[PDB]
């Protein structure tokens, strides 16, 4: 619950990743930061600083599980936690991003007041 | 059949968890007790995969499956 939680708003579509920082606001949070891609994530990421990627499932060069396994396979990453971001509350997705190491899932569009129940939750699982 | 019983739940987690296995699967004979949930469970998923989501809110032991 840090209002200044820095979330890897990883999404190639500015708009979104647009109204996510309004609701994030409404809500409260405003720190936000955007990346076009898996590669460019795992760039950016290899980089550090990253609390929360809020990942959207789909990008190019190297998608959220890849950026994940690898993630996973690499000494130093291995533990980071994903919010996959996901259209749609679907199984596997959920269960993949279980088997291959994920820490959690959302539906968008979300009211504040929703995104505002997720994030809860991961933060509880996690100890955040 | 092996019946899940998770044990263990918080206010609201009850309606929650009750909102999220039924994500994953469908439960019958749900005992909405103060704190538990109880259902009856299908089979739909490896034993090791269920375990692996519910994980998302829960734990291995918080799982048991029993007859």
């Amino acid at each position: 619950a840090d209002k200044e939680l820095k979330f890897l708003v990883v999404d190639d579509f500015s708009t979104m990743r647009r109204i996510v920082r309004n609701l994030l606001k409404e809500l409260g949070f405003n720190n936000v930061e955007e990346a076009e891609d898996g590669v460019d994530a795992l760039n950016k990421l290899q980089a550090g600083g990253y609390g929360f990627v809020i990942s959207d499932w789909n990008m190019p060069n190297m998608d959220g599980l890849e950026l994940l396994k690898t993630i996973r396979a690499d000494g130093a990453m291995s533990a980071l936690p994903v919010l996959m971001v996901t259209a749609e509350a679907k199984k596997e997705n959920i269960i993949a991003a279980a088997q291959a190491g994920a820490s959690g899932y959302v539906v968008k569009p979300f009211t504040a007041a929703t995104l505002e129940e997720k994030l809860n939750k991961i933060f509880e699982k996690l100890g955040m | 059949p092996r019946r899940i019983i998770l044990s263990r739940l918080k206010a609201g987690e009850v309606d929650l968890l009750e909102e999220e296995l039924g994500h994953l699967t469908t439960l019958t004979d749900v005992v909405k007790g103060a704190d538990s949930l109880s259902a009856i469970l299908p089979g739909d998923i490896a034993e090791d995969d269920i375990t692996a989501v519910l994980c998302f809110v829960i734990e291995a032991d918080q799982i048991t499956f029993e007859t």
